[PDB]
RNA sequence: AUGUGGAACGGGGUAUUGUAAGCAGCUGCUGAGAUUAAGCCUUUGUUCCCAAGAUUUG
RNA sequence: GGAAGUCGGCAAAAUGGGAAUCGAUUCCCACUGUCCCUAUCUACUAUCUAGCGAAACCACAGCCUGGGGAACGGGCCAGGCAAAAUCAGCGGGGUGGCUUGUGGCAGCCAAGCGCGACGUUGCUGGCUCUUCCUAUCAUACCGAAGCAGAAUUCGGUAAGCGUUGGACCCACUAAUAGGGAGCUGGGUUCCUACUGAUGAAGUGUCGUCGCAAUGGUAAUUCAACUUAGUACGAGAGGAACCGUUGAUUCAGAUCAUUGGUAUUUGCGGCUGCCUGACAAGGCAAUGCCGCGGAGCUAUCAUCUGCCGGAUAACGGCUGAACGCCUCUAAGCCAGAAUCCGUGCCAGAAAGCGACGAUU
């Protein structure tokens, strides 16, 4: 199985990190940010 | 999440707390603590043993019994459908539960140490 | 592949107390009575150390005293029951008080039909098969 | 007897180079003159005799992988005898298995000599002169190899064939509407052509029907086509579903076709025919209507009318050959079966899986479909422990009225 | 007939049951199992997502008809808090303290009379009548003690081993007045019930199960209509 | 010759030198990347390990094996009591690296940070500060200018805060004081910031919110001077190289363990952050009879997954995750069933003396 | 090992051989052997030996599934050692004369199981003579190789019954580490049919029951977890077992009684175990021993013991 | 280095064991008694002690 | 759990014993820290201190790499380097640029200079251990093959990471690949290194908070759910990528729960001993037994193990050389568990910055 240095699981990572699934954790910030 | 009852000692037995033992005729006990657990192993037996809840409640040092409130609990084997008003006033009468075991516990000793 | 073969679901780690060389209880009325331990599957490679199973894992057994038809193959054996402790993943320690097992093929259906004592819940949900052919289930 | 599990035949270069290559990677290459000549005989040995092992691995895995002509069905030795000279087969691998000894023979022989060595270089060509021998045995069977791999390639195209099952064997005419016949029963895909005999070997597919399955093989029309179709039918359990041009479309002429049935009727004993009038659409004959087993079904090949009819008739004759009120809702007498094409089919759990994030995300809420006087309470939390007790113990819906009968007691106490 | 398998597995008794007034699928794993048995019975009867004891063998460890169910003693407060919200009103539950805890295979069951474990405790008996309506006889199937397990119930319809002989098969009929075929299910898999889920009006098999075995439990169960 | 039997290697190269750590209190070797996109919001905060519980919750973890079920985990409880801040660092890129600048105090300094830089605070004439203090009440106008330095010329703005380690039921009287890096925002913004949060309290519900992924870092529990066996798991003429296993320092070293979940946050003031919406019971997260060895709870805690570097009373610093990472377990929420609150002292049976009242008859005391 | 090197520098190919010259040599038999048949050939050293010891001429045969290396006067047959086709070129081959010694070298590959090995052999050998006693004359002899196991005396024992004389030894050149043993069985008895309980092994191999169990010292001491791998008492589908209180008092076995049930009750539908419930001498916490008789100390049996003579001297 | 100061004891809580001696009449006092930080928690309790000696430092 | 350890029941526990063969061997039962797999407890030593106080050994000493024809060594050559004084451990240090994968005899050619190359034809030692190499068994990625799918064969880059448990045998495993540089059995009759621990010293002094040159580095494999009974296949059979869940091995932590440990000699019980007696306690080289907090600890318990560039095999774009073509020559793109960083550990005790006070 490949390992955590594969390109390619680095690549779906960032691919996850682009999308909403990182949005849960910018809201999140604003959150104790703004309060 | 319930909050079992010991064999041994007959003291509450919270998650994480104790032993489970299954034997071949498919029974299961569980055990509070180490010392209930290697007592059972030793298999003295609780009417026997001083500091169990069953000894004392079998030797007349517990109440007889305690029809407190007209119901004071009991293992259902027939669930309810949750309720609101229901579960808001069985959530007070869990406390009066207890100032009205709490008052006839306070009595009961009072008469014995006459 | 005989490798969590027909498991219907994955495992969670559980203490291992029945290493090999073992002998144990046959739990089915096919008629075996007591097991010896050859093997277990899906043991890596660890320098040294002994291969052992917990309950619901499956074992090469040989039939050490039991009906001689039932023997004279390294049958594929399911473990049932196991005596060391074990944590159950809701936090509940649990232990039987008898090292049992059934005789099963790789496939994972077994040649017995009713099993006589308890079957740990692990053992019964990666094996329908036990599970169905269970009395109590504990 | 599926074939296809035969590993493929290098020629007889790729199969040295593998062999030299893997006892030049796989074994230790560095030897000095000054070392014990107990180490020089040993390394030079290892390389003999590993290279004597990777040699009868490879012929051994050819030896056992194809199939012994003998203990087959003689259905497929029959086969294997009109397609590939069963002689010459069994030749060419009697030829590996000795030449597999031999490979034995002079390694075993070098092994001896080199327990002498007494230099470094003694062993050395005794080393050189068994690998050239080994490689000179090998290079004598090419033509062997060569005829096993092209053996090969064609075993692995063969259809799996069990005759053992319920059949209905197909000859006829060529391209006189039995490849017809099986496209339209069988679900395989029978190039129809122009060209004549464009079914060059069998072809073999299943079919349901009766609640059974049946291994429908159409034979080459009527050459080693010809012979492969005839010990197709030589032995196998099955009908005969002779196909005859009545409107003689196909080609061939209808009292030529009943000379060939006649002709061709020993072979076909033992089987119930079929008198099918192919082409329908589109004096001879009552002999062949003498015999009473064919039937005769007209085949309207032009219009794909009756291939139906005939196909059931053809199976029906080879299966010949061979208080309790149960309340049901009324909903369900009047369910539309979900089917996913339609728009007024209602949603399934599963398609709101797929809308909200698929397997491992969606979070299916358990609570979602409680019967409840409240769609809003639908994700409460109810109470289950408090102070030592379960909340669960005194779910009741009457509890209040307990609680007021009490209420009163206790006022009676502290009076 | 249908064919379905819950995860990739033929046993789709063991990991569901089911009754003329609800239906149960096991939780946790693929819902594909329960968006199957919601497209037949979801306008019928209410289906639940439900686990026993934190476990996925529901079929074989909670046995009912369409009036009752029985859970095992091992069942949660939480569980059966889940399914008593779950299932309508008209429906009745009830737990066990029976030492034998798989319910579903010792007592198979339907809405009329139901033939039990022969070392059945006096008291689990009581309590089946009581909650499940029905006349309980013990009695094995083809000499096996599981019942539940070996033996599949519906109103119109039942089938068991094709071990037992012509005699025990009058004799299971006649004590159980419904009609009953010794058959086998998923491939020639002696364990119907754990291969076989049956209501009165449709029946759940494995994919692995023949065509000429749903052909024979279409025609015990009379589903063509 | 050849190696006959290998096995992999009995220690972690990346761990070595098995050293004393030089410091007691838990260093920030990373600070998460900055962004000037997201203004300000700080990315770390330092807890007392107060000591260690178990809890029940409901998992929903989609896809699981144990999905919607009740489940038992060891947490561990750091006593949080907010922080002050009383000074601001500027930190400019060189080709050198990071270099502080200038350094900003705050005018009112507390005897709990004045502690921390002398060995000795009764013999001390307590000079410090005492200048800085009076050119902060002369001239407002120079502290202006180190700000405008800072805010000009510096890349990173660093806040200097102290522990209240008064609150805590500590026996050490010294406040421990580090810099927590001021992410997001302009340089502008963070100096902003830092001013108007002079002398003021910065609590852990402003920094963490109870569901985010933190890591956790400080100094391990000492083992002493260890023998090859428990040192390292042990079972050609040459020098001994440095791979050979030896005997030497276990424990003490400096760790960090990454990816660990807050299940609560709960507040001192509050009498019920020991319940949950499945338990009522009124009770707060100090153990009955007190935590071993530290003490009680009395402000706001933290409860982590797991367990966490270093004995009870020992220092721990809380920081954000440097990289996102969108785990569906590190993105679920929580929902707590049970908090275990017995004497960890002993084998404990009862969860708050009132409780265990009702159980055992009338004490005669 | 020593025996090897005799046997590579002799010419015979096994230490076996060894060991087959020294048994001919002390019991004397293969000599007047006219007819010797040999299943399990491999690796040949047996073969080598019966025919040089042997006098040229004579009935030499060799089965084995390796190829046999054509042995002097012995047929070789490379198939398996009882193939129906075997057994007919064995008969082909023996005509009008009869099998006069069974020579039998079975070897299962080892690396499995102790058990599995010596119980391997043991249904092979067992079958062996079961081709032997098919083949025999009257007063024949089966000599053949037998690990030792707990079937072992099972095995002698059919061979006293199948033949008059048991002469079992171990050789000096056979290997004293293994446990290997070389059975000599003369004079076949020669009977009127082939009895199918010696034939069929499931009556041969049959687990011989043994007495009562051990358990009045369990009951004597309640602690002391023993192992028991035994079983599950024969087929006993529910373990919680309850014997009736009445039958109990009258039975004459109370130790086996508590030790095998793990409940005595005292049915309500019983009018004399109603009786005994209603007995002054049945006192509550007998009661609750008696319930629950698995989780019981040394006292509670003691006075289980003691209040069921009581009983009994109150009845008669 | 006079403080929400420390220390020695004491109380309470929490734990370990199992119901003490004695008074008595197995039972009651008595889930009592004993131990409880030596690397457990707490203290409006009492008592006691510290605003000292030496050394190196631009 | 019960000899799975070892050549092997060496030694302990069962109290040593039951049956066979010749005291030995074997077998079945029995027992147990030999072992999985180590953990805990006690005494002594080692540690420090007061006093006393040696000996062996000693040309001089003390870092490594390549070379010094040899004997390479410590002194010599060329490099890496190199900062006082020390402490406790552990014992390391007291002969071809060889070689590898393709045998021997004869003939026919014949590029060429009587030979004559390739061809072509004729015949018969094992138990544990640090590191390195690739000549790769598995894992990653590719090319070819009747490679439909699945499974597989060969070949390329690739040494990052693994390569077991038992008597060649039989299992597990993804695999059980090949080699280089403390110990025992059958067979012949001081100093230096390594590992931890202090430590004087510029920078005025003492501190607090930091920076980061450099050195080390860590994660590995499997199967489970859909995606599926779909692609493909007459059928038999039947995958993949995204997403998700567990487990094997390894590594780093921790003691809520569970087990273990008992000098809490904490409590209780039993035997014997000690004052006339009711009692009262105390004693027995830790008298014996049960429980036993705290501590320690267990893949016997719980937790945690991450992303950016540059490439190799290889697939392409434009495009000449060579008016065509061309992945290459100038340039460019995608691309492996690979290399380099990030992250993690150490912090130059002769690298540094900011701040505080300053007799």
């Amino acid at each position: 199985t490949s390992g955590p240095r594969d390109n390619n699981r680095n690549k779906w990572a960032k691919k996850h990190l682009k999308k909403g699934k990182r949005a849960k954790n910018s809201n999140f910030s604003k959150f104790l940010k703004k309060k | 999440m319930r909050v079992h009852t010991c064999y041994f000692c007959s003291g509450p037995v919270y998650p994480g707390h104790g032993i489970m033992f299954v034997r071949n005729d498919s029974k299961v006990f569980r055990f509070c603590r180490s010392k209930c657990h290697k007592n059972f192993k030793m298999k003295r037996n609780p009417r026997k043993v001083a500091w169990t809840k069953a000894y004392r409640k079998a030797h007349g040092k517990e109440m007889v019994y305690d029809t407190a409130l007209a119901v004071t609990a009991a293992r259902r084997n027939v669930p309810v459908r949750y309720d609101r008003n229901v579960i808001a006033t069985t959530l007070n009468a869990m406390k009066r539960v207890s100032q009205v075991h709490a008052k006839r516990e306070r009595l009961f000793y009072k008469k014995r140490l006459a | 592949s005989r490798g969590r073969g027909a498991a219907s679901g994955t495992k969670y780690r559980m203490t291992l107390g029945l290493p090999v060389q073992a002998i144990m209880n046959c739990a089915d009325n096919s008629g075996a009575k007591n097991l010896y331990i050859v093997s277990v599957f899906g043991t890596g490679a660890r320098l040294n150390r002994l291969p052992a199973a917990s309950c619901g894992d499956m074992v090469l057994a040989t039939v050490k005293k039991g009906k001689p038809d039932l023997r004279k193959k390294i049958m594929p054996a399911i473990v049932v029951r196991q005596r060391k402790a074990w944590r159950r993943k809701d936090g509940v320690y649990l232990y039987f008080e008898d090292n049992a097992g059934v005789i099963v093929n790789p496939k994972g259906e077994m040649k017995g039909s009713a099993i006589t004592g308890p079957v740990a819940k692990e053992c019964a949900d990666l094996w329908p098969r036990i599970a169905s052919n269970a009395g109590t289930v504990v | 007897a599926v074939f296809k599990n035969i590993t493929p035949i290098p020629d007889v270069n790729t199969f040295l180079d593998v062999v030299l290559s893997r006892t030049q990677r796989k074994t230790p290459t560095v030897i000095r003159s000054g070392f014990k000549i107990s180490r020089i005989r040993g390394f030079y040995g290892r390389k003999v005799k590993f290279t004597q092992d990777t040699i009868t691995e490879k012929l051994d895995s050819i030896l056992q992988e194809f199939p012994k002509l003998n203990d087959i069905h003689p259905f497929h030795a029959d086969l294997l005898n009109i397609l590939y000279d069963r002689d010459h087969l069994k030749i060419a691998l009697s030829q590996l298995s000795t030449a597999k000894h031999l490979v034995e023979n002079v390694a075993r022989d070098y092994i001896r000599l080199l327990k002498y060595g007494d230099s470094l270089y003694r062993c050395k060509q005794l080393k050189r002169a068994a690998l050239g021998r080994m490689a000179t045995i090998i290079k004598r069977q090419k033509s062997s190899l060569e005829f096993l791999e092209q053996v090969r390639q064609h075993l692995s195209r063969l259809p799996a064939i069990d005759p053992n099952t319920r059949t209905l064997l197909v000859c006829g005419y060529p391209n006189v509407g039995k490849s017809s016949f099986m496209n339209k029963v069988t679900r395989a895909q029978v190039d129809v052509q122009p060209y004549a005999f464009t079914t060059k070997s069998l072809f073999v597919g299943h079919f349901d029907y009766k609640y059974l399955r049946w291994q429908v093989i159409d034979t080459p029309g009527i050459n080693t086509i010809e012979m492969q179709s005839i010990t197709a039918m030589a032995h196998l359990r099955s009908a005969v579903l002779y196909f005859m041009d009545l409107s003689e479309m196909c080609g061939y002429s209808v009292a030529a076709q009943v000379k060939l049935y006649h002709s061709i009727k020993p072979l076909f004993a033992n089987k119930v025919t079929i008198l099918v009038l192919n082409k329908i659409d589109a004096e001879l004959l009552q002999t062949i209507i003498d015999d009473g087993n064919v039937k005769v079904v007209q085949t309207s090949c032009v219009q794909d009318i009756g291939v139906m009819d005939v196909r059931t008739t053809a199976c029906e004759a080879l299966l010949a050959a061979r208080a309790r009120p149960a309340c049901i809702p009324d909903s369900v007498k009047t369910r539309r079966a979900y089917d996913a094409n339609d728009p007024n089919r209602r949603i399934l759990a599963r398609d709101i899986e797929a809308a909200n994030g698929g397997a491992g995300v969606y979070n299916v809420e358990l609570r979602d479909k409680y019967i409840l006087q409240d769609p809003s309470w639908k994700y409460d939390r109810m109470p289950e422990l408090l102070d030592g007790k379960n909340v669960a113990d005194f779910v009741d819906p009457e509890i209040e009225a307990k609680l007021l009968a009490l209420d009163e007691e206790e006022e009676r106490l502290e009076r | 007939a249908l064919r379905a398998q819950f995860e990739n597995s033929n046993e789709i008794g063991v990991f569901s049951n089911l009754t003329n007034s609800y239906a149960l699928v096991a939780l946790g794993g693929s819902e594909n199992f329960y968006s199957v048995f919601e497209a037949e019975l979801g306008d019928v009867v209410p289906v639940v997502h439900t686990t026993i004891g934190g476990t996925r063998i529901i079929g074989r460890l909670t046995c009912g008809n369409r009036k009752g169910l029985l859970v095992p003693s091992s069942t949660t407060d939480n569980e059966l808090q889940h399914l008593r919200n779950s299932l309508p009103d008209p429906v009745k539950i009830q737990r066990v303290d029976e030492r034998l805890s798989a319910l579903g295979n010792i007592v198979a069951c339907n809405d009329y009379v139901a033939l039990v474990h022969p070392d059945i405790e006096r008291e689990t008996e009581e309590i089946i009548a009581d909650v499940l309506d029905v006349e309980v006889f013990r009695q094995t199937v083809a000499g096996n003690v599981l019942t539940g397990s070996y033996c599949a119930l519906s109103n119109q319809g039942a089938l068991v081993h094709p071990r037992t002989s012509i005699q025990e098969q009058d004799e299971l009929s006649s004590l159980l007045q419904v009609p009953l075929v010794a058959g086998t299910i998923n491939r020639g898999s002696d364990v119907i019930g754990a291969g076989l889920v049956v209501n009165d009006w449709c029946a759940f098999a494995g994919l692995d199960t023949t065509a000429t075995e749903l052909a024979v439990c279409e025609s015990i169960f009379k589903l063509q209509d | 010759s050849h190696c006959k039997f290998e096995q992999p290697r009995h220690g972690s190269l990346g761990f070595l030198p098995r050293k004393r750590a030089s410091r007691q209190r838990g260093k920030v070797k990373a600070f998460p990347k900055d962004d000037a996109s997201k203004p300000v919001h700080l990315t770390a905060f330092l807890g007392y390990k107060a000591g260690m519980t178990h809890i029940v919750r409901d998992l929903d973890r989609p896809g699981s094996k144990m999905h919607k079920r009740e489940i038992l985990e060891a947490v561990t409880v750091i006593e949080t009591p907010p922080m002050v801040v009383v000074g601001v660092v500027g930190y400019v890129e060189t080709p050198r690296g990071l270099r502080s600048l200038t350094t900003v105090w705050a005018e009112h300094l507390s005897e709990e940070v004045k502690r921390r830089f002398y060995k000795n605070w009764f013999k001390s004439k307590k000079k410090a500060f005492t200048k800085y203090a009076k050119k902060y009440a002369e001239s407002t106008q120079s502290i202006n200018r180190e700000l405008e330095r800072i805010k000009k010329y510096c890349s990173v703005v660093r806040v200097l805060a102290h522990t209240q380690i008064r609150k805590t039921p500590l026996a050490q009287k010294k406040a421990h004081l580090m810099e927590i890096q001021v992410n997001g925002g302009s340089v502008a913004d963070k100096v902003e910031w830092a001013r108007e949060h002079f002398e003021k309290t910065v609590d852990i519900k402003s920094t963490f919110e109870q569901n985010e992924m933190i890591d956790v870092i400080g100094v391990t529990r000492g083992k002493g001077n260890e023998g090859t066996t428990a040192r390292w798991g042990t079972k050609h003429p040459a020098n001994v190289q440095w791979t050979v296993a030896r005997a030497g320092n276990a424990g003490y070293m400096h760790r960090t363990q990454l990816n660990s979940k807050i299940y609560r946050i709960g507040a001192g003031d509050d009498a019920k952050n020991a319940s949950t919406d499945f338990d009522a019971t009124e009770k707060r997260i100090t153990p009955m009879g007190g935590f071993v060895r530290y003490g009680v709870v009395e402000n706001d805690f933290v409860m982590l997954n797991g367990a966490t570097p270093g004995p009870v009373k020992r220092v721990l610093t809380l920081r954000k995750s440097l990289l996102t990472h969108t785990s569906r377990k590190a993105l679920e929420p929580v929902s707590l069933k049970w908090i275990d609150t017995a004497s960890k002292f002993g084998h404990g049976r009862f969860q708050t003396p009132a409780e265990a009242k009702q159980f055992l008859g009338t004490l005669k005391k | 090992d020593k025996w090897y090197k005799l046997a590579k520098e002799q010419g015979y190919r096994s230490r076996a051989a060894f060991k087959l010259v020294q048994l001919n040599q002390k019991y004397s038999f293969l000599e007047k052997a006219k007819v010797i048949i040999d299943l399990c050939a491999a690796p040949g050293g047996w073969l080598q030996v019966a025919s040089k010891t042997c006098k040229p001429g004579s009935l030499i045969v060799g089965v084995d599934l390796a190829p046999i290396k054509p042995i002097p006067n012995c047929h070789t047959f490379v198939e398996d050692i009882t193939s129906d086709k075997c057994r007919s070129q064995l008969r082909g081959y023996l005509k009008t004369w009869k099998a006069d010694v069974v020579l039998h070298d079975g070897a299962p590959n080892v690396g499995s199981a102790w058990l599995q090995d010596a119980y391997g052999q043991a249904q092979l050998v067992l079958m062996s003579m079961k081709l032997a006693c098919e083949f025999l004359v009257a007063g024949g002899t089966f000599v053949t190789k037998v690990f030792r196991s707990r079937d072992y005396n099972n095995l002698l024992w059919v061979f006293k019954q199948l033949f008059n004389k048991v002469e079992a030894t171990k050789p000096p050149s056979s290997r004293n580490v293994s446990a290997e043993i070389f059975v000599v069985c003369r004079g076949y008895k020669a009977p009127k049919k082939l009895d199918p309980r010696f034939t069929d092994p499931r009556t041969v191999f049959e687990e011989v029951q043994e007495p009562v169990t051990n358990v009045d010292a369990k009951v004597f001491h309640p602690e002391k977890r023993k192992r028991s791998r035994e079983g599950y008492a024969d087929d006993d589908y529910t373990l919680h077992k309850t014997v009736l209180a009445s039958e109990f008092v009258t039975a004459n076995d109370p130790i086996q009684i508590l030790g095998t049930s793990a409940e005595i009750v005292f049915p309500k539908d019983d009018e004399e175990c109603q009786r005994l419930y209603n007995l002054d001498v049945t006192t509550e916490e007998i009661l609750l021993c008696c319930s629950d008789l698995q989780v019981l100390g040394k006292k509670e049996f003691r006075d289980i013991l003691r209040w069921r003579l009581k009983i009994r001297d109150e009845m008669g």
